[PDB]
C-alpha cells in the first residue's frame, strides 16, 4: 500500500498546488490542455463536453467535477474505510463504459507534471506517484 | 608595513574599482581629491596654470582631472601584472622625465587619493595596501629608482 | 495650545510602520515599550511611564447623542441622509478599566417609497480603552454593524464605518457629530 | 507658528474620489463633480464652499510666481538650471468662488555664462480638483513649451512642476517648485 | 544640433558601456578590446601599422602594445564619462586631438574607418546595445578628436 | 519656574522635528540635496569640502555648520531590544563618547572614541559590560559608528543614527562588521550633563 | 431571482469555516449531522440510500457517500465565480438526481432546511439569510429539470 | 540627421493617436488623403499603381494596399525601439520598392511631404518637427538603396 | 465565412494578446521556437531569414514581418470587401512558391497554443480557430 | 551563548514546528506522530517496552497509550515553545527529569537513541526542516530531561 | 574554437542564468527534469544517484556537482592551457563507462532551452551552440 | 560543535569573496597558495599528487586540479543551506578520498590550517573562528570515513 506519512503529504500538497476558486479551474484547464495535446485522441469521448474547446464552460465544468473527484480520492485516502469505499464506488462508474486503461497512466504523467510546476522542488514525486497511482488502478 | 607583490595588487586594483566609479561620482571623486590636494599644498596650483588649475570647477580643469585619473587607472588596473604595468609606468616616466618634479606634491596628492577613497569606500578599504601601490606607481613617475 | 500641540503630535503618531501593534499600544515615548491593547489597563502598571493610569480620563459618557452624517452609503437600501445615535447605558467593570460596555439605539427617519418608516433598533457595544474604538454590534440578525474609531475627546466627532460585522468590511461611512 | 504647521501638515494620504471629483470642503466628506461649480449658488448642501477657505483671495490672486531648479531630462545640455513659471492675468468675475483661467510665462535661464533666458507666453487654468496647474504656449510661436505643475502637498507655497511639450503633453524637465 | 546627441542618448551609451566593468578584471578586457579594434584596423588600412610601430603594434600581446590598448580605450573611455559635461568633454577631446595632430600620417579617413569597427565591434561584446543612440555620440567624439587633425 | 520648563518654542519645535521626519530622498544615496533656492543633488565628500561645496551655499550657513549641538563628550542611554546575537536579556547600553579629534575646524568628519557599556545580569548580580571602541561620525551621513578596539571580548560594533529629529535624540543597532547584519534596536537619549 | 454578489462572497467564506481542513472528520460528521435532520424530518428519503449502506452509519461505503455529497456542495460554492460552469455543472447535478428514481423535489427543499438548522451550529457568524438565497438559487435549478 | 530618443518617444505617441483606431476604416481614410496629397502634387507617380487599381478607389484591391502601406509604416514606428531589427526590415523595405521600377528617390522625399501636410490635420499635438526628423532618417534608408 | 461578433471578438483579443513593441518580438519569438522544436523540417525554407538562430536580428526581423501580416488579415476580416480582397493578394504570394500545405496547420496548432497562455481562459478558442482557419486556407 | 541554542536557531525551529498544528485535528497527528515515534523506539531498544508497560504501549492504538503519546509530544511542544525564555524553559525541563528520575528503567541511552529517531522523522512530516537548527536544540532539550538521574 | 566574445558572452550568461546558492539547485533540478522526461532511458546509468527521483538529496547532489563541472569547463574555456587539460581530464572520466554518445547532444538541448527561459530574449543562443558545443565533444 | 545559521551566513559572504570572479586565475593562486602552506608543513603528501603532475606548477593538467579542489570546496560552502545534500555529497566527498591510497587523517586537519592561515591574507573582514568552526565540520565528515 501507502504510506500514512505519504498520503498526509500528498492531501497537504494537493491542498497548496489545487487552491480555491478561480485558482482551479485555471489548474484543471492547464492540465486538459498539456493531456490533449499529447494524446488527441481523447478528444473523442469528452465529446459530450464539448471536448474540442476546453476552454468552452461546458468543458470547463467537467474539468471541475473531474478535480473534484481527484480531490475526494486524495481526501478519503489517508483513512482506509473511506478510501476503500469510495475506490469502489469510483470503479462502477467506470466498468460499465470503455475507457482505456493507458489514458489513465497519461492522466496521471500530467497530473504529477503539472503538480510538479506548482510545487516546485519540494514537490513529493514519490508520495505522488505511489499514492495517485492506487487511486488511478482502483477506478480503472 | 606591508610588503608590495600580488596581492596587495589585486587588493587595491578592485577596491579602486568601487572607489573609482563612473559618470558624475567620477567627476567628482576627481574633484574631491584634487581640492584635497591643493588644500594640502596651495604652492603647486601655479603648475596647472595652463589648465585653469585657479578654479577646479572650470572645465579645462574638470577635463584635466578626469583625464589625471585615467592614467593612475591604467596604473593601478595593469599594476599587478608586472609585464603591463612595466610599460605604464614607462610611459609615464617619459611625460615626467625633462622635468624635475619635487616629491612634495606626490605626497600630498597620494594623501589625497587615499583620503578620498577611504570616504568612498566606507568600510572595506585597506590603507596600508594602497599606500604601498599608490607609492609604487608613483615611483615610476618620478623615476628616483 | 497643550492639546493643539498634542493633537499636532497625533497626526505624527499615525505616520509610519508603527512602534507598538495595531493590537499593542505604544505606552511612549521616551523609550518606547509595548504592551497589549488588552492588557493595560489590568490595574497592574505596565508602564514606567504610567500612562495605562495617568489618562484621566474615560472618552465614553453616558446619555450622549450622537448624529451622524452620510457620505457613502452602499449598505443600506435607502440610504438615509442622517442617522441618530443615542446611548442609553454604559457601565464599566469593577475590575476592568480597559473596555466599557454599552447600550445604544440607532434611530433613524427613513422616507420609503410608500410611505415614511421610523426607526429605532437598539444594540449592545463597547468602547475599547486604548483603541478610542467603539464596536456597536449588529442591532440586526443581519450582522451589519457600526464601527466609529475616534480621535475621542478631540473630536466627539467620529467617523462611523457600517460593516459586515464577521468580515470586517467596510460599506457605509457616516461622519458623526456630538449633538450637545 | 502652530497655524503654520497644522498647515504644512494638512497640505500633504488619499482622498476618497476618483479623478475630476473633490471633496466638500467642510465636516462632511462628500465628494461632487468637480465642474458644478460656480452654479453661482451652492453646488453642495454643506454651503462649505461660501467659506473664505474656497472664494479666497490669495488663492485666486494673480502674479504668484513659482520656481525651483530645472533638469532637463530632454534638453538641457547645461547644468539645471533656474525655472520660473509666473503668472500675468486671470479671469475673475465677482462672485466666483473658483478657479481661474489664466495666462502666465515660463522662464528658464539660458546659462550662467550666457546670462540669457527665454520667456514663452503660456494660456491655461487651474484645476479645483486636480490642484493643479496646466499651462501652454499661447500660440503662434507653433513650437512654445508649456508646464504642470501639482499643488498637492496641501501646501500653497510647493508645487511638483514639469515641464511638458505641449503637443503630447510629454516631460521635456522636471522642477520641484517653490513660492517665489 | 543638441537633439542630436541628446542627454537620453549618452544617458543611455553610459548605461550600456558600464555592463562592461562589472567585473575587476578590466584590465584583461579593455586590453583585449582594444587590442582587437586597432588590430582590425591596421586590418583594413595598413598605413596604419607604421604608425603604431613606436608602440611596438607588431607584438599584439607584447606589453607595450597592451599598454598602448589601455590608453586609447581608456580615452574612449574618458570621452564617454564626460559626455554629461559638454565643456569639460569638449576640452578633454580637444586635448585628444592636439596629441593627434602632432603625429603625422594619421589622417581623417582612419577615424571613420575605426569607427565603423566601433561601431560593428561593440554589440559584440554588450548584449543590450542601440545602435542609433551610440553612433550619434560615437560621431561626436571621433570628430573632434581628429578635427584638429 | 513652571514657564521655564514649558517652552512653547520649543515644543513647537518638536513637532517640527516630528513631522519633518514624517515628510524619503529624491537624491541618491551619499548625495547632498541643496537648500531652497535650487534643487541639486551633490557628491558627500565632495560637497563638504569644508570650503564651499556650492555658490550658495547650504552648508556654508551658520544653523548647519554649528558645532555645539553636534558635538561629542555626551552620553546616550537607551533600551537595547535584541534579536538575541547574544544570549543574554533585554537590557540596557550606555554609549558615552570618550575623545574627538578632527582639524582644528573640522566639520565633515569627527575620529572618536567611546566607551560602550551595558547593564546585564549575569548568575548572581547585576554587572556590567564595558568595551572601548573607536570610530567616526558623519556629518552629512548623520550616522555614528562605533567598532571595538582589541579588547578579547569584540563585542559587536554599535551603529547609530541623528535623524530622530531632536539633535539630542538616535537611533542605533548592534551590529557585526563582516555580516553587517543588524543583531538589535537601540533607541538612545542624550542624558542631561547636569 | 439572481443571487446577489455580495452575499456570494458571504456564503464563499461561510463555508470556508465548515468545510475547514482537507480532513474528513469534520465535513463527515456536518454534512452527516445535515442528513440526519432530513430523515428525522422526511424519513421516506432514508431508504433512497441503501445502494450506499445507510443502515451502516460508520460503514465507510456510506461514511464515503457523505464525503462526495460534501465535496459536491464544495464543488458548487466554489464555483460561485464562474457562473456559466456553474450553470453547467448545476444541470449536470440535476441529471445525477433525475437518474436516481425515487427523488422528489420535495426532499431537496427539505435538505434546504437542514443545512439552515445545522450550520448555524457548527459555526457562529452565520449569515442564515444569504445563504439561504444562494442556496435556494442553486437548488432550484437542480431540481430543475426534474419537474 | 541623425534624431534624438525623446523625439521617438514624441512619434511613438503621436502615432499612436493617428493609428489609434482597431481597424481599416481610420486607417485607411488617412493613409489615402495622405497619396491623394501626393497625387495632386507629383501626379506623375499615380500610374504605378495601376497594379493595385487606383482607377478604383474603392476597389478593395486597392484599400487593402492602402492598409498594407500604413501597416508597413506602423511596423517601422513599432521598431523604433529595436534599433538593429529596425534597421534590417528598413532595408528589405527598400529592396522591395528597388524591384519597383519607375519609383525615384523624389516621389518618397513627396510622400513625405505628404505626411507633414496630412498628419497635422488628422490629430492635434503634432511636433511635426519631430515627426519629421525622424520620417527621414527612415525615408533616407529606404531611398537610398535604390540609387 | 465566420460570423461578425465572432470576428470582434478575434479582432479584440488579438490586441491584447500581440501587444505593442517588443511585447511583440518576445510573442514572435515565443510562437516561431515553439514551432520549430515541434517541426524542425521549417527551418529549411527559413535558410534565408537565419532561420536556425530564431534569436538572431536577421529572423526577429522575419518573426514581425509575420505577425504583422496576420495582424493585417485579422484586422482585415471585419469588413468582408477587405478581407476578401487581402486573403485574395496572400494567396497570391504563397501559390507560387510551393510549400507544404500542412505547415499552416502546424501554425495555427501553435498560435492558439500561444494566445492561449497570453489570454489564459478568456481565450474564444472557438471564435479563432473559425476565424484564423479561414486566414489560413487563403493563403495556402 | 554561541555555545547553545541560538534565537534564530529556536526562532527556525519554532517556526517549522507550527506548520504541524496548521489544522483543528492536532488531537490526530499528535497521537500518531508521538505514537509511532515511541513504537520506533522499543523497537530499537526493547527493554522500553516494559517501562511503557504502565500506559498499555502492548495497545498502540489503545486510548491508555494514546493518552501518553499526547503527554510526551505536548511535552516536547511545552519545551519548544518555551525556547525562547531560558529560566522558564529551565525550569520547565527540571521539571520533566524529575517526572523521570523517578521511573526506575529509563536510561540516557533511551534519549540519545530517541533523539536519533525523533531527528529522522520530524523531516518526514516537515517539508521545510533545518536539521542544523533542531539537532542543536533538540540535544538542549533532551539533555536537560534526562539529567536527572 | 570558441571566439573570444562569443565565450565572455556565455561566461557572462552563465552567470546571470545559473545563479548563487538555493537558485542553482532549482536550475539544475529544472533541468534533468526536463531531460529524463524526454528521454527516460537516462533513468538507467544515475541508477546510482537515484536518479528515479530526481528531488531527492541522493540526485540533487549530483545534479549540482554536474553543474559545478559545466561551470568548470565555462570558465576554464578562456585560457586554452587550462581548458585543453581540463577537457582531457573530462574525456578520461567518461571514455571509460560506456556511454550513448547522443545523451549529451540531448543533455546541450535542454541546456539551451533552460538558459532560453532563464535568460530570455538576450540569450546569445549562437555563442552558447559554438561553445558548449565544444565542451560536450570534448567530454565525449 | 554545530553550525549556527549566522554562521553559515558569514561563510556564504566570506565566500563570495574568494571565488567571485568568473576567472580561474585569482582562485587558482588561492587554492595553489594553500596548498604550499600544506606542502611546506606536511611535505609527505606532496607525492600524492604526481597523479596530476605537482612537478610541474604551471602545467595545467595540475592547475585544473587545483580548480578542481577549490569547486570542490565551493560546492560545500554552496550547499551548507541544504543539508541534508550536503550530509550526503559530504560523504561521496569522504569516499573519493578513501579510495586515494596514503591520504590520512592528519593531511586533513593540515589542509585545514593552510586555509586558516592563507585566507585571512587575500581578503579583509575573515572571521577565522567562524570558519575554522564550520570547516572542521566538514572535514570531520569528509576525513573521518577514511580510517
Amino acid at each position: 500500500e501507502c504510506l500514512v506519512t505519504e498520503s498526509l503529504k500528498v492531501k497537504l500538497q494537493w491542498a497548496s498546488a489545487f487552491g480555491h476558486a478561480h485558482e482551479r479551474v485555471a489548474f484543471g484547464l492547464e492540465l486538459w490542455r498539456d493531456i490533449i495535446d499529447d494524446h488527441p485522441e481523447i478528444k473523442a469521448p469528452f465529446s459530450r463536453v464539448r471536448g474540442d474547446n476546453i476552454y468552452s464552460p461546458e468543458f470547463g465544468a467537467h474539468s471541475q467535477r473531474v478535480l473534484s473527484g481527484l480531490d475526494i480520492t486524495i481526501s478519503m485516502l489517508d483513512t482506509p474505510d473511506m478510501l476503500a469505499a469510495q475506490l469502489a464506488h469510483l470503479k462502477v462508474q467506470h466498468v460499465e463504459r470503455n475507457l482505456k486503461p493507458e489514458f489513465f497512466d497519461i492522466f496521471l504523467k500530467h497530473l504529477l507534471h503539472v503538480l510538479g510546476d506548482r510545487l516546485g522542488t519540494h514537490f513529493d514525486f514519490g508520495a505522488w506517484h505511489d499514492c495517485v497511482d492506487q487511486i488511478i488502478d482502483g477506478i480503472k | 608595513k606591508k610588503q608590495c607583490g600580488v596581492l596587495e595588487g589585486l587588493k587595491v586594483k578592485s577596491e579602486w574599482g568601487r572607489a573609482y566609479g563612473s559618470g558624475h561620482d567620477r567627476e567628482a571623486f576627481s574633484q574631491a581629491i584634487w581640492r584635497a590636494t591643493f588644500a594640502q599644498v596651495p604652492e603647486s596650483r601655479s603648475l596647472f596654470k595652463r589648465v585653469h588649475g585657479d578654479d577646479t570647477s572650470h572645465p579645462a580643469f574638470i577635463a584635466h582631472a578626469d583625464r589625471v585619473l585615467g592614467g593612475l587607472d591604467i596604473a593601478i588596473s595593469t599594476l599587478d601584472q608586472p609585464a603591463t604595468l612595466k610599460e605604464e609606468l614607462d610611459h609615464l616616466q617619459v611625460q615626467h622625465e625633462g622635468r624635475k618634479i619635487p616629491d612634495n606634491y606626490f605626497d600630498a596628492f597620494k594623501t589625497a587619493i587615499l583620503h578620498v577613497v577611504a570616504a568612498q569606500l566606507g568600510r572595506c578599504y585597506d590603507r596600508e595596501a594602497w599606500d604601498a601601490c599608490i607609492d609604487h606607481i608613483e615611483d615610476g613617475i618620478k623615476g628616483h629608482h | 495650545r497643550i492639546r493643539k500641540a498634542g493633537s499636532l503630535r497625533h497626526r505624527v503618531e499615525e505616520l509610519e510602520d508603527p512602534s507598538c501593534d495595531e493590537h499593542e499600544h505604544q505606552c511612549g515615548g521616551d523609550d518606547p515599550q509595548c504592551i497589549s491593547k488588552l492588557f493595560v489597563c489590568d490595574g497592574h502598571n505596565d508602564c514606567r511611564n504610567g500612562e495605562d493610569e495617568k489618562d484621566c480620563t474615560l472618552p465614553t459618557k453616558a446619555g450622549d447623542k450622537f448624529i451622524g452624517d452620510v457620505c457613502f452609503d452602499h449598505c443600506t437600501k435607502r440610504r438615509p441622509e442622517h442617522m441618530t445615535l443615542a446611548f442609553e447605558s454604559s457601565s464599566i467593570a469593577a475590575f476592568f478599566t480597559p473596555i466599557a460596555d454599552l447600550h445604544v439605539h440607532i434611530e433613524i427617519e427613513s422616507e420609503t417609497d410608500e410611505d415614511e418608516s421610523e426607526v429605532s433598533m437598539p444594540a449592545d457595544g463597547e468602547y475599547s480603552f486604548a483603541d478610542h474604538r467603539l464596536t456597536i454590534h449588529p442591532p440586526e440578525e443581519d450582522g451589519l454593524g457600526l464601527v466609529g474609531e475616534f480621535d475621542g475627546y478631540n473630536f466627539d466627532r467620529f467617523v462611523g464605518h457600517i460593516v459586515h460585522e464577521l468580515s470586517e468590511e467596510v460599506c457605509a461611512e457616516f461622519i458623526f457629530h456630538r449633538k450637545k | 507658528t502652530i497655524r503654520q504647521l497644522k498647515a504644512r501638515i494638512s497640505n500633504l494620504e488619499e482622498h476618497h474620489c476618483d479623478e475630476h471629483e473633490s471633496e466638500c470642503r467642510g465636516d462632511v466628506p462628500e465628494c461632487i463633480h468637480d465642474l458644478l461649480f460656480c452654479d453661482g449658488e451652492k453646488d453642495c448642501r454643506d454651503g462649505s464652499d461660501e467659506d473664505p477657505e474656497t472664494c479666497s483671495l490669495n488663492i485666486t490672486h494673480v502674479g504668484s510666481s513659482y520656481t525651483g531648479l530645472a533638469t532637463w531630462t530632454s534638453c538641457e545640455d547645461l547644468n539645471p538650471d533656474h525655472a520660473i513659471v509666473t503668472i500675468t492675468a486671470a479671469h475673475r468675475k465677482s462672485f466666483f468662488p473658483n478657479r481661474v483661467w489664466l495666462r502666465a510665462t515660463l522662464s528658464y535661464e539660458l546659462d550662467e555664462h550666457d546670462h540669457t533666458v527665454s520667456t514663452t507666453q503660456l494660456r491655461g487654468f487651474y484645476n479645483f480638483g486636480k490642484r493643479e496647474l496646466l499651462l501652454a504656449p499661447l500660440k503662434g510661436q507653433s513650437e512654445g513649451y508649456g508646464v504642470i505643475c501639482d499643488f498637492n502637498l496641501g501646501d500653497d507655497d510647493h508645487a511638483d512642476c514639469k515641464i511638458v511639450v505641449p503637443s503630447s503633453l510629454f516631460v521635456c524637465a522636471h522642477f520641484n517648485a517653490q513660492r517665489y | 544640433h543638441e537633439h542630436c546627441c541628446s542627454e537620453e542618448d549618452h544617458r543611455i551609451v553610459q548605461k550600456q558601456w558600464d555592463i562592461l566593468w562589472r567585473d575587476t578584471e578590466s584590465s584583461k578586457i579593455k586590453i583585449g578590446f582594444g587590442r582587437l579594434l586597432l588590430t582590425k584596423l591596421a586590418k583594413d588600412i595598413p598605413e596604419v601599422n607604421d604608425l603604431f610601430k613606436r608602440v611596438d603594434i607588431e607584438h599584439a600581446e607584447g606589453p607595450k602594445f597592451s599598454a598602448h590598448a589601455l590608453r586609447i580605450l581608456n580615452g574612449l573611455d574618458l570621452a564617454i564619462n564626460l559626455l554629461d559635461d559638454p565643456p569639460a568633454l569638449d576640452a578633454a577631446l580637444d586635448h585628444l586631438a592636439h596629441q593627434h595632430e602632432v603625429r603625422e600620417g594619421v589622417q581623417k579617413a582612419h577615424f571613420k574607418k575605426f569607427g565603423e569597427i566601433l561601431a560593428t565591434g561593440l554589440p559584440q561584446v554588450l548584449d543590450d546595445y542601440d545602435a542609433l543612440a551610440w553612433k550619434s555620440c560615437l560621431k561626436g567624439i571621433l570628430t573632434k578628436i581628429s578635427s584638429r587633425l | 519656574d513652571e514657564a521655564e520648563k514649558i517652552d512653547p518654542e520649543h515644543f513647537v519645535s518638536e513637532i517640527d522635528a516630528r513631522v519633518t521626519k514624517i515628510e524619503g530622498t529624491h537624491c541618491e544615496k551619499r548625495t547632498f540635496q541643496c537648500g531652497g533656492n535650487e534643487q541639486e543633488c551633490i557628491s558627500d565628500l565632495l560637497v563638504c569640502d569644508g570650503h564651499k561645496d556650492c555658490h550658495n551655499a547650504h552648508d556654508e550657513d551658520p544653523d548647519v555648520c554649528d558645532t555645539s549641538v553636534v558635538k561629542a563628550g555626551n552620553v546616550f542611554s537607551g533600551t537595547s531590544t535584541w534579536h538575541g546575537c547574544l544570549a543574554r536579556e533585554d537590557h540596557v547600553t550606555r554609549i558615552t563618547i570618550t575623545a574627538s579629534k578632527r582639524r582644528k575646524f573640522f566639520t565633515a568628519r569627527i575620529w572618536l572614541r567611546a566607551l560602550v557599556e551595558s547593564e546585564l545580569e549575569r548568575h548572581g548580580e547585576n554587572v556590567t559590560s564595558s568595551f572601548n571602541a573607536k570610530g567616526y561620525y558623519n556629518f552629512a551621513s548623520r550616522r555614528l559608528i562605533l567598532l571595538p578596539t582589541d579588547d578579547h571580548d569584540d563585542h559587536l560594533a554599535v551603529v547609530c543614527s541623528f535623524n530622530r529629529g531632536d539633535n539630542e535624540r538616535a537611533e542605533c543597532h548592534r551590529v557585526t562588521e563582516a555580516t553587517l547584519h543588524q543583531c538589535a534596536d537601540l533607541f538612545v537619549t542624550l542624558e542631561e550633563h547636569d | 431571482d439572481c443571487c446577489s454578489y455580495e452575499d456570494r462572497r458571504e456564503i464563499r467564506h461561510i463555508w470556508d469555516d465548515v468545510w475547514s481542513s482537507s480532513f474528513t472528520d469534520r465535513r463527515v460528521a456536518i454534512v452527516r449531522a445535515v442528513f440526519d435532520d432530513l430523515f428525522k424530518h422526511y424519513p421516506t428519503s432514508k431508504a433512497l440510500f441503501e445502494r450506499v449502506k445507510i443502515d451502516e452509519p460508520e460503514s465507510g461505503e456510506f461514511k464515503s457517500h457523505l464525503v462526495r455529497v460534501a465535496n459536491g456542495l464544495k464543488l458548487l460554492i466554489n464555483l460561485l465565480d464562474d457562473t456559466l460552469v456553474l450553470q453547467s455543472h448545476l444541470g449536470h447535478l440535476a441529471d445525477q438526481h433525475i437518474q436516481r428514481k425515487g427523488v422528489t423535489k420535495e426532499y431537496f427543499r427539505g435538505i434546504g432546511e437542514a443545512f439552515a438548522r445545522v450550520l448555524p451550529q457548527v459555526l457562529s457568524c452565520f449569515n442564515v439569510d444569504a445563504w439561504n438565497r444562494c442556496f435556494h438559487r442553486l437548488v432550484a435549478r437542480i431540481a430543475k429539470d426534474l419537474p
